[PDB]
Order: structure tokens, then C-alpha cells, then sequence
């Protein structure tokens, strides 16, 4: 089973700052990782999906990177309701696996 | 509209089981699967299992104790997930979510929150929270309901039905001899009250209940 | 159209509802199974393609025995119908060759 | 029946010969090597099987002389067998187009 | 030769408690890791197979999971009968090699 480590646990940055969100696999899983912003009460909702690809409906602010073992979620110019938890999944192995998650604070 | 429909909660005494159901609607097809994910408070997600609609087929975490069985029925779209023999250790929120066969979750259903208790169900007392005659006011006025002796969580406040979203905050229930008890707050111009009215409204998902209450200026 | 024709167009359609039918049940196999990557559908139809021609570059396979028999299933409707294609051509060459030879 | 429908029915049930033979062979080939993977039957009968086909996925394969040699011998049955399927089919063309001709 | 970790080597529980025993390889090894159950002057046992499968006449209790390098031996509810020494074994490389075992307490 694939283990996601999403370190550090909490990222603070001060408004307008862009920011960066890291996520590990185990072992390399392509591409093949995607990621969702959980806001306090709220469900998972889907930013990133394969790494890097856009989402139709969320704001050309946030970006995805990397491959392998290493990637990375971006924030451009973060605002308030950037505020939340940040999670990585991969679906390159079964079965699917979550990281633990990063809290974003401002 | 809403992909997946899932009831808001489900009281369950220990020992016992639940049917949990996730109502789906939107485009169908052969290769949607769709996913159970649990969720402590404050804790992070977790994978309970998949099934396939169109063939049947279930599939579960094997890290953790079984606890699920997944089934879904084709006419009503609808899938289910049985939960057995519960322990305080199952009180969770329990997630649905679809993915089209190609590894992702495009989209989640609100949640069940399951609460493992053998305390009884209990709707909510909501009381108007308006400022005293001696308060004076600034271009802003804060207003509230306090929401207590409920039980299980959740509670679901808005005001004006939800036409009142900027100004609120809703405070984490505190929980105190098997009852929670909590107070939401919205601001809106002095200027605008109680010329416009202001209204909370608390949904009780356990007890069928919905209730609204008026805040108007204290005698 | 003669026999080799219609058989090697058949053969055709064939292959693809085969490649098809391999993908969504090789991952319906493959799905339980700790480890396994033949898991969603784009990937699988690549995976039957490149099982069909007899490829295998083994960025991708089964580790199940349900997925192994699709594979196998997969392997056989590849082969046998490019080979029928050869079949087809063999025959269009022979008549050829047996009217240019005024016989 | 035609020859060439019997030979082709044979080299089948020749072909399963071999793949079952090879199997167990390249067990008891492999076993005592170190860090040979096809040691157990169940995975030995699928490498067979993706050799025979010529897939070779690489997520199995002989590292020793006497692994190598089985797989050679399963290589080639399985080349040929399909061969002569193709070798039936094209026959059978080839008689269909003579009467299609009333030659 | 495939090197099988078993770590912590002593584990201690309380009756009716869940407990997981770990076994790592020092490759990956899909998931050909089998589980014995060795109790004092007894032969060993085999428990699961397969990293996950079952084996007729063992208690519901014992589950496996894993898959790769990282396997675990979980027993649901602890007893008494269950006081043993527990050791992995891998079938994916040749020669067969076998963890150094883990003893529970209880
Ligand atoms: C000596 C001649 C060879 C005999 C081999 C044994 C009989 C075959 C299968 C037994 C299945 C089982 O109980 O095991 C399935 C296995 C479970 O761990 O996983 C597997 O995935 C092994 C699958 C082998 C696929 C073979 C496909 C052939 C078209
Ligand atoms: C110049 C032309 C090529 C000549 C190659 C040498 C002759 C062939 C084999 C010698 C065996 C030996 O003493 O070595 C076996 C080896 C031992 O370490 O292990 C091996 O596994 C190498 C096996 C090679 C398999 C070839 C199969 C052909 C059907
Ligand atoms: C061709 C083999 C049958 C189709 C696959 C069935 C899988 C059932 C679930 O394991
Ligand atoms: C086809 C080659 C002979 C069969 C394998 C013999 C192995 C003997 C032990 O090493
Ligand atoms: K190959
Ligand atoms: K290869
Ligand atoms: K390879
Ligand atoms: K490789
Ligand atoms: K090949």
C-alpha cells in the first residue's frame, strides 16, 4: 500500500503570498496523484486532478507539479478562502490512499 | 444538482448496525464506481471501500476491521453501505463519492455523521440572542441564536434561509451531560434592523426537525 | 466481397469489442488485488492494445488470475485475428498470381 | 476433416502440452538460483503462457541455463502453433476463392 | 536473499485489545509474504497466505494486509490462546527466507 506523507502538517504565509503544499509517495506513481481542499464543515472538493490538470470551476490560482514521488500543490497570491485542509490521493496502485493532509493558515 | 444525496445523520446504539444510502443522479455509466470515505473529527480521510453499480462488485480496505458491506440498487441509483456491531471507535462522518473509473474523486456527497451513543435523540431549543437596552451600536449590529440541549450532532444553522451568508459564524458545539449546546452570530448595518427582518434557521437532521426563529428587539 | 475479406473485416470488429470487453473487466478483476495497476479504464484499453499486437512492455499487466485469463483472451483474439489478416492477404496474392499466370 | 483443420486441433493441444510441461520444468530449473522469481507453479503456467504468445511482459522470466533452454522450447511452440493456425485459415481462403472462381 | 524485518520483536497488549505485527522486506515482493503462529513446544502454524488470504479453521480474528515491502499480521480482540511466537515468510524470491519473529504478550 502506498504511503502519501504530506509534510509540514500546517503552512502558515501572509495574504498574497503564494504558497506550497508537499506531497511523497512511497514509490514512484507517475502521475497519477490528485488533490482536494476541505474547508472547515465542508466536503473534499477537487482542485488537481493527474498531477497538474485543471479543474473547470476552480480558480487559475491554484496549479499542480511534479511526478515520481515528489509533488507539489501551488497557490498563487493566497486569499482567506484559500483557508483549509489540503489533501493528495493516489490512484496509481491499488488500493486508492490518502495523505494525511496540510492545514493552511494565514 | 446534487450528484450524491446523503442523509445528515444516524444515531446508533453500541452493538447495533446502520444502513447508510448515497442517492446518485447526473450522468451514469458502466465504469462509475463509487467510494465509502470515513472521517473522525478533527482527523484526516480514510478509505472504506468501492463498489461497482453495474456489476456488483466490492472491494475493501484491508488495513482496517471490516466493518462495511457494500451493495447498490441499479433502478434507483442508489448505493448502500451496511455498518455492523458499532462501537464509539465508528462515530464518524461517512462520505460518498463517485469516481468514473479513471482514479479520482469528482465528487463527494455531504456526509453522514454517525454517532455511536446510547443517549436518546433530542431536538434543539433555539432562543433569540438581541442586544440589551443599555448596548449601543455602531454602523454594525451583532445578533444570535443559541441552539441547546440537542442531541446527536449535527445542526445545521442559516439565516434568512440562507439568503443571510456574509456576518455569520456558527460555534463548535460543546457537549455537556449528553446534550450539545451551541450559538451562531450574524451581523448585519444597524440601520437595517429590525426594519429588515432577521431569521435563523435550525435543522435537526436526527430528529426530522427544522425550526425557525425570529430575532426582534427586546421589549 | 469474397470470403478473406469479409472474415479479415469481421475479424476487425471482433478484435475491438475484445479489447473493449478486456479493458472494463480487467480492471474489475484487478481492483481487491494490493498492488495490482491495470485499475482504471484509459490505462487498461492501452494495456489490451499493447497486449493484442503482442507488445508487452510491461509498464502494465495482471497479477490476478481472472485478469490473467482476460489477458490470455486478449493475447488469442490479437493474434489470431492479425494472423487471419495474413491469411486474407495470402489469398488475394495467390489469385492474383493464378490470373497472371493465364491458369 | 481437411488437414489442415486437423493439424491446427493437434498443435493446440500440443501447445497446452508444453505450456504445462514448461511450467514444471521451469520450476525445477529455477529453484536454487538465487533470486529467481519462476519458483512457484501457479505464476510459472502464466509466464508460459505470456512466452508462448511472445507478450513477454518481463514480470517473470529464467535466469538459469536449463530455465532458458524450457523457454526457448516454449517460444517456439507457441510461434509455430499460432503459425499454423494462420497457415489453416489462409488454406481455407484459398479453397473458398477457387469454388467463389468455379475453378 | 531477501532480508524479512519483524519489528518491535516483543509485543504486549491488553486482553480483547487489536494488535498488529510488522514485517518488512528488504525488497519489494508483490505480496508473496505468508504468516506462521508458533506457540510454546508447538510446530509452527500457518495462519494467512498471500499476505491477506485466509486459511480454513483459523480464527475470524486474524486478518493480513499489505503489499510490496510493508506487511501486517492484525488480531482483532486478543486472548490468551493467542500468546505465541508469530514470524513471516516470503515465497517471491528464491531461497524462501523467514522473519526473525515477534512474540506476544499479553
Ligand atoms: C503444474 C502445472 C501448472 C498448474 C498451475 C496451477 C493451476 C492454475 C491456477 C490456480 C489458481 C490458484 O489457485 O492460485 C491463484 C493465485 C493465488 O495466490 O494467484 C494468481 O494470480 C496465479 C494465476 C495463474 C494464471 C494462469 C492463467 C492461465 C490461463
Ligand atoms: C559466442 C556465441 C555465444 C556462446 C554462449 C555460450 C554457450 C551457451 C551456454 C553456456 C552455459 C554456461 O556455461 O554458463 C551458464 C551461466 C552460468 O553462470 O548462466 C546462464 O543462465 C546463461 C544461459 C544462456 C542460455 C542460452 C540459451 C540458448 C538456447
Ligand atoms: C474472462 C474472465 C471472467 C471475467 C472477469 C470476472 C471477474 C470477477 C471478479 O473477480
Ligand atoms: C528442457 C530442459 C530439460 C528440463 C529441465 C531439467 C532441469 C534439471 C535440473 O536442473
Ligand atoms: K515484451
Ligand atoms: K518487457
Ligand atoms: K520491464
Ligand atoms: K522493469
Ligand atoms: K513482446
Amino acid at each position: 500500500d502506498i504511503l502519501l506523507t504530506q509534510s509540514p502538517a500546517i503552512l502558515s504565509v501572509s495574504p498574497g503570498e503564494r504558497v506550497s503544499f508537499s506531497c511523497r509517495a512511497s514509490q514512484s506513481i507517475g502521475t497519477d496523484i490528485h488533490w482536494y481542499q476541505q474547508r472547515t464543515n465542508g466536503s473534499p472538493r477537487l482542485l488537481i486532478k493527474y498531477a497538474s490538470e485543471s479543474i473547470s470551476g476552480i480558480p487559475s490560482r491554484f496549479s499542480g507539479s511534479g511526478s515520481g514521488t515528489d509533488f507539489t500543490l501551488s497557490i498563487n497570491s493566497v486569499e482567506s478562502e484559500d483557508i483549509a485542509n489540503y489533501y493528495c490521493q493516489q490512484s496509481n496502485r491499488w488500493p486508492f490512499t490518502f495523505g494525511s493532509g496540510t492545514k493552511l493558515e494565514i | 444538482q446534487v450528484q450524491l444525496q446523503q442523509p445528515g445523520a444516524e444515531l446508533v446504539k453500541p452493538g447495533a448496525s446502520v444502513k447508510l444510502s448515497c442517492k446518485a443522479s447526473g450522468y451514469t455509466f458502466t465504469s462509475d464506481w463509487i467510494h465509502w470515505v470515513k472521517q473522525r473529527p478533527g482527523h484526516g480521510l480514510e478509505w472504506i471501500g468501492e463498489i461497482i453499480p453495474s456489476y456488483g462488485r466490492a472491494n475493501y480496505n484491508e488495513k482496517i476491521q471490516k466493518k462495511a458491506t457494500l451493495t447498490a440498487d441499479k433502478s434507483s441509483s442508489t448505493a448502500f453501505m451496511q455498518l455492523s456491531s458499532l462501537t464509539s471507535e465508528d462515530s464518524a462522518v461517512y462520505y460518498c463519492a463517485r469516481e468514473r473509473g479513471d482514479g479520482y474523486f469528482a465528487v463527494w456527497g455531504a456526509g453522514t455523521t454517525v454517532t455511536v451513543s446510547s443517549a436518546k435523540t433530542t431536538p434543539p431549543s433555539v432562543y433569540p440572542l438581541a442586544p440589551g437596552s443599555a448596548a449601543q451600536t455602531n454602523s454594525m449590529v451583532t445578533l444570535g441564536c443559541l441552539v441547546k440541549g440537542y442531541f446527536p450532532e449535527p445542526v445545521t444553522v442559516t439565516w434568512n434561509s440562507g439568503s443571510l451568508s456574509s456576518g455569520v459564524h456558527t460555534f463548535p458545539a460543546v457537549l455537556q451531560s449528553d446534550l450539545y449546546t451551541l450559538s451562531s452570530s450574524v451581523t448585519v448595518p444597524s440601520s437595517s434592523w429590525p426594519s429588515e427582518t432577521v431569521t435563523c434557521n435550525v435543522a435537526h437532521p436526527a430528529s426530522s426537525t427544522k425550526v425557525d426563529k425570529k430575532i426582534v428587539p427586546r421589549d | 466481397s469474397a470470403l478473406h475479406w469479409r472474415a479479415a473485416g469481421a475479424a476487425t470488429v471482433l478484435l475491438v469489442i475484445v479489447l473493449l470487453a478486456g479493458s472494463y473487466l480487467a480492471v474489475l478483476a484487478e481492483r481487491g488485488a494490493p498492488g495490482a495497476q491495470l485499475i482504471t479504464y484509459p490505462r487498461a484499453l492501452w494495456w489490451s492494445v499493447e497486449t493484442a499486437t503482442t507488445v508487452g512492455y510491461g509498464d502494465l499487466y495482471p497479477v490476478t488470475l481472472w485478469g490473467r485469463c482476460v489477458a490470455v483472451v486478449v493475447m488469442v483474439a490479437g493474434i489470431t485475428s492479425f494472423g487471419l489478416v495474413t491469411a486474407a492477404l495470402a489469398t488475394w496474392f495467390v489469385g492474383r498470381e493464378q490470373e497472371r499466370r493465364g491458369h
